[PDB]
């Protein structure tokens, strides 16, 4: 699974 | 037109504005105007998801 970054939604 | 993509991985929504989906499912891309987060639609509803979790190969 690729890492998710929500800081940039 | 809204295009279809297939999920490469499971993704479980954490925020209300996110979409939940499972590996192998179809998503309709409703809005890809942002590079990393796209609005989609599936059988569960609508919401944002990571663009790198899907592929155009159906």
């Amino acid at each position: 699974t690729p890492m998710v970054n929500r800081e940039n939604k | 037109m809204a295009r279809r993509v297939r999920a490469l991985y499971d993704f479980e929504a954490v925020e209300d504005n996110e979409l939940t989906f499972k590996h192998g499912e179809l998503i309709t891309v409703l809005d890809d105007s942002d590079a990393n987060w796209w609005q989609g639609e599936n059988h569960r509803g609508t919401g944002l998801f990571p663009s790198n979790f899907v592929t155009t190969d159906l």
